[PDB]
């Protein structure tokens, strides 16, 4: 409903 | 449609929501994937794929007018990204995702 795709994973520097 | 209406792509759930995306995907088999948008505030994008009775939703980055599921990639269009990965494991782009664009949720 009011949710979405947070962010499973990301790659930093 | 009106322009970059990715909704034309079978894997584009368009106005669909994440939870919603999971609703179909959750019911679909592993590998099932899709894309959706609804945040009429940030022209962002993300791809959702079914993995182990679960769904992997990875956000797509935008800067140089390129589309990438990982800060390390870049495509000129979702369709060139999605349809290209059909033969290239997502793990190559995705972080945890270890499969390919098996089938669209819309299927």
């Amino acid at each position: 409903d009011t949710e979405v795709y947070e962010s499973p994973y990301a790659d930093p520097e | 449609g009106h322009m970059q209406d990715l909704s034309v792509h079978l894997w584009y759930a368009g106005p669909m929501e994440r939870a919603g995306a999971e609703s179909i995907l959750a019911n679909r088999s592993d590998g099932t994937f899709l894309v959706r948008q609804r945040v009429k505030d940030a022209a962002e994008f993300a791809i959702s794929i079914k993995y182990n009775v679960e769904v992997k939703h990875i956000k797509i980055m935008t800067a140089e007018g390129l589309y990438r599921i990982t800060e390390k990639k870049a495509f000129r269009g979702l369709t060139e990204l999605v349809e290209f990965y059909q033969q290239n494991s997502l793990k190559d782009c995705f972080k945890s995702l270890d499969t390919t664009l098996q089938f669209p949720f819309k299927e």
